[PDB]
């Protein structure tokens, strides 16, 4: 008996995504989808047991019993749809078999990109120098550091709700004397117009 | 609720023959609710080594049971089935008619 | 293959006499018990050797757990019903679920409940609705029909799962369930003619009397088909003799695709 | 109307230690379940309880036992913890077992890490870095950064506090920590978070910014023998003030 779904999918805010689940079981008593935000409990999304499509708000769930296949369809994607999606099938003895889950990543629509690398102010309590790559469009990918004494985190989307403003950023830091924001993200492909303020 | 009284049928496994071993069956069916008391009688006395199937379920929601005992029919010996149920005021006796 | 069926019955009793189970559940394939569970043993066990021989201990362990859960659910439902009927004393609640695989390949599926041995709720898996016989059933009807997914699940189980289980058990039990033992048939006089058949399997049989080549069903007394105790069955049918006229009487028996006629000289 | 309540949220254990996870539900559900969730695989059932008064093994029962104490409570016991039992544990419940279509209701999860030795447990060092003046003049916004570094295991909760109240708007915290030494199985971790405000808000000298990290670590009964301070459960924070 097994259940298969892709490990990860990436789509753009506002778009549509279809998450596939295929299953091979001894018997079939229905298919469930659950949503699981990172660090949180799974919550029930949908149940299908006859063939067809069922809609529920922006989500729809489809089932083909003869193909052993279901999909979860998310329309008008929002950042809050970023989560894992778990498929599970009830077999002939009413036991659930769980798929390993699909991590859904949503790229925000950055209206006015203004890519830049800024030097944050030192803390008197830390020996680290800290650099912030920010305001770049979502097609940019942030590479991990090639130096073992430089730490670079992946990009993160922040939402300034009062201003209806979203922005991507990544952080690099080090206590090495060789470290400078001009070189912090040298292992990444960054936009040609990235702004580097004078030191 | 409506309580249904048991139908009671007494018969041998095979066509009976004096001197030839057989089985005496009492088939009790169509009754509701399920508590029921069944005894086979030889000459009006309760037979001791008597077996029965598990309570069984019919599609129409009533119950049935088969009570049976091994025996050798003779000309003299008379056999019967005695049944009590909530629908019956006194135990009901059906004789084995051969 | 002739027609075959799989059914599971539940019985709940609200105030049972000492030692008598408040809950029993029994499965059947055709007329053959295959499984049993009750609230005294709290174990699901095979009732046919070909079930014991083909289903591993993990099957009995899993369904034992499920039936313990179904026992508790049944007690809660019966408590609800008897409170809403405003009934005192001991009352019964029954369920039957199952399916038939017909000789022509078609299928049926059914699910119904009874209170005190009378129809209470009957599922229609085509209209996906429950038929309620009274206003206590009507309240339950409304609650169950508000759960559309559960109606769909039950339709799928009746149409697909149940039939798959039936075919699986039919193959386990093929030496018993698919055999044929033809009837031994005789006529005697008791004034009526008795046509008597025994030793046959499967139990489905049709016996009748014809007079001069015509069947008068209203004049015929049909005996029940009865278990003989050895796995075979017996049955009979009688017709009254007219002492005023001679007639050609014949007993007709049909069993498992074979027809038999015994003419009374 | 609490739903499913399980405790504890986090726990570090030494190999061989005992532990009980608690789960209660107030939904009058009949069936309860204990699952473990591990990277790269589907949920695996450990033990379940179809109804009050019965329990049975799931798919991975070895090393565990359970007690269905009553209708509401289903506890999970690790009598002798082992490193393979490092996992995230979820209790769940359903209205009953016969509801073929019935869904599961999940508790919040319990993250267990089982270690051969507790000498690898460290709280985070927490530092806050004030916004770049170039950012303020280029964008009219101001991004503070909080770094929580060197902690192990990954049992932390980072939050921002502005004027003594927790905030979420304008915050992004890495969803996954960074392994400071990616090649080591027991590497300590780093976590970064950003809080972005308008330049006007940052430029009010009486606005107060604090990054706080709750670390779940050792308790009184855990044995400690190292020279450094015992890495107990604790809150580590760092602060900044608005700058005119
Ligand atoms: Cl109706």
């Amino acid at each position: 008996q097994n259940i298969d779904q892709p490990t990860e999918m990436t789509a753009t805010e506002g778009a549509i995504v279809q998450i596939n689940c295929t299953y091979q079981t001894s018997g079939f008593n229905g298919l469930f989808w659950y949503q699981q935000h990172a660090g949180e409990a799974p919550t029930f999304l949908s149940y299908n047991v006859l063939d067809g499509l069922e809609e529920k708000g922006r989500f729809s769930s489809f089932l083909s019993r003869s193909k052993g296949y279901s999909y979860l369809l998310l329309k008008e994607l929002q950042m809050k749809d970023s989560a894992s999606y778990l498929c599970a099938v009830k077999d002939s003895n009413y036991q659930l078999i769980w798929g390993a889950g699909t991590k859904l990543i949503i790229k925000p629509d950055i209206q006015n990109p203004d890519p830049a690398v800024y030097q944050l102010r030192d803390s008197k309590s830390s020996d680290k120098s800290v650099c912030l790559f920010t305001d770049f469009d979502s097609q940019t990918n942030v590479s991990q550091s090639k130096d073992s004494d430089v730490y670079i985190t992946d990009k993160c989307v922040l939402d300034m709700r009062s201003m209806d403003f979203k922005s991507n950023s990544a952080v690099a830091w080090s206590n090495k004397s060789d470290f400078a924001c001009a070189n912090a993200f040298n292992n990444s492909i960054i936009p040609e117009d990235t702004f580097f303020p004078s030191p | 609720m409506i309580q249904r009284t048991p139908k009671i049928q007494v018969y041998s496994r095979h066509p009976a023959e004096n001197g030839k071993s057989n089985f005496l069956n009492c088939y009790v069916s169509g009754f509701h609710p399920s508590d029921i008391e069944v005894d086979l009688l030889k000459n009006g006395e309760r037979i001791e080594k008597v077996e029965h199937s598990d309570l069984s379920f019919s599609k129409d929601w009533s119950f049935y049971l088969l009570y049976y005992t091994e025996f050798t029919p003779t000309e003299k010996d008379e056999y019967a089935c005695r049944v009590n149920h909530v629908t019956l005021s006194q135990p009901k006796i059906v004789k084995w008619d051969r | 293959m002739r027609t075959h069926s799989l059914r599971y019955f539940h019985l709940g009793v609200s105030d049972p006499i000492h030692g008598v189970p408040e809950f029993i559940s029994v499965g059947y394939v055709d007329s053959h018990p295959i499984t049993t569970y009750d609230s005294v043993t709290r174990q699901k066990e095979p009732r046919a050797p070909w079930m014991a021989e083909n289903l591993a201990p993990d099957h009995w362990e899993r369904y034992t757990q499920l039936l313990r859960g179904w026992q508790q659910m049944f007690k809660v439902e019966l408590k609800r019903l008897q409170r809403h009927y405003n009934h005192s004393g001991s009352h019964t609640y029954q369920r039957m679920i199952g399916c038939e695989l017909l000789e022509d390949g078609s299928t049926t599926g059914f699910l119904q409940y009874a209170y005190d041995g009378q129809d209470f709720l009957i599922f229609n898996k085509d209209t996906l609705s429950w038929l309620a016989v009274d206003n206590v059933a009507h309240t339950i009807k409304q609650a169950w029909e508000a759960n559309q997914h559960e109606l769909l699940y039950q339709k799928n189980w009746l149409e697909e799962e149940c039939i798959a289980w039936l075919k699986r058990f039919l193959e386990y039990g093929k030496d018993t369930l698919q055999r044929t033992e033809p009837p031994l048939v005789r006529v005697n006089r008791k004034t009526a003619l008795f046509c008597k058949a025994h030793g046959f399997y499967p139990p489905e049989i049709y016996m009748t009397w014809m007079k001069n080549g015509e069947e008068i069903v209203q004049e015929i007394d049909y005996g029940d088909i009865l278990p003989s105790g050895d796995g075979t069955y017996q049955a009979w049918a009688s017709i009254e003799l007219d002492p005023q006229s001679s007639n050609l009487y014949s007993c007709h028996v049909e069993h498992s695709g074979v027809h038999m006629v015994l003419q009374v000289p | 109307n609490a739903g499913v309540t399980q405790t504890p949220k986090f726990q570090v254990l030494k190999t061989g230690q005992s532990m009980t996870l608690q789960c209660a539900q107030d939904m009058n559900h009949n069936s309860m379940y204990w699952y473990r969730q591990d990277p790269g695989m589907g949920l695996r059932l450990i033990y379940y309880s179809a109804s009050e008064g019965t329990t049975d093994k799931g798919e991975v029962p070895n090393g565990y036992n359970v007690s269905r104490l009553n209708k509401r409570e289903f506890s999970l016991r690790l009598e002798s913890a082992a490193p393979s039992q490092t996992s995230v544990y979820f209790c769940a419940s359903s209205v009953w077992t016969g509801e073929g279509s019935g869904e599961l209701f999940f508790g919040e999860g319990s993250r267990l890490t089982v270690l051969e030795d507790l000498k690898n447990v460290f709280p985070p060092e927490v530092a806050v870095f004030e916004p770049s003046e170039a950012e303020i003049s280029h964008t009219q916004k101001a991004t503070l950064v909080c770094l929580a570094t060197g902690f192990y295991p990954d049992h932390v909760e980072l939050s921002w506090w502005v004027n003594g109240k927790e905030v979420h708007s304008g915050v992004c915290t890495d969803p996954q920590p960074l392994k400071e030494q990616p090649a080591l199985n027991d590497s300590r971790y780093a976590l970064s978070s950003r809080l972005r405000v308008s330049a006007t808000f940052w430029q009010n000298p009486r606005n107060h910014f604090r990054c706080q990290v709750q670390f779940y670590g050792l308790s009184e009964n855990d044995e400690w023998t190292q020279d450094r301070a015992k890495p107990v459960t604790q809150i580590v924070s760092a602060e900044a003030w608005g700058r005119a």
